């Protein structure tokens, strides 16, 4: 597992740095498949995402829905960018919630307003909504 | 945990 330690020195550059490392270990400890991670974006530049899956219930069945929540070195203040991240044996949905890329929409990302949204919020309505539309499925 | 999702429809 991840210490609060080795979090806070993943944040180093950030601008709310205990407030981040507090909901993300908020977070991973409730969803133990979300991991911790601090790579490049894009290539660009290097922020800490959380990677992984989240359980999703779907006509009857759950899932290991695989995602990556980017949270930029202004978090909480401004929203994470979130992506479905399909594996071979699947593609992307593109819908409502979906683009080509893979990346999230939400009204809860849209709006989103410290303190009053989390991420615990946030992965909240994400079971919901992909338990309704999935944002990938598998390969025939 | 290893990543699955519903077949296609």
């Amino acid at each position: 597992a991840v210490s609060e330690s080795q979090l806070k020195k993943m944040v180093s550059k950030y601008k709310y740095r205990d407030l981040t490392v507090r909901e993300t270990v908020n977070v991973i400890t409730l969803y133990k498949d979300l991991k911790p991670v601090l790579d490049s974006y894009g290539g660009s530049r290097e922020l800490m995402n959380l990677t992984g899956t989240i359980p999703v219930p779907y006509r009857g069945n759950t899932y290991n829905i695989p995602i990556c929540l980017w949270l930029l070195d202004t978090y909480p203040y401004n929203p994470p960018i979130c992506f479905v991240k399909p594996t071979s044996s699947m593609t992307i949905k593109t819908g409502k919630h979906v683009d080509a890329n893979g990346k999230i929409y939400l009204p809860y990302l849209h709006e989103w307003k410290h303190p009053q949204s989390d991420l615990l919020g946030l992965i909240q309505v994400m079971i919901v909504v992909f338990g309704d539309e999935p944002p990938v499925f598998s390969r025939p | 945990p290893e990543p699955t999702a519903p077949p296609e429809e």
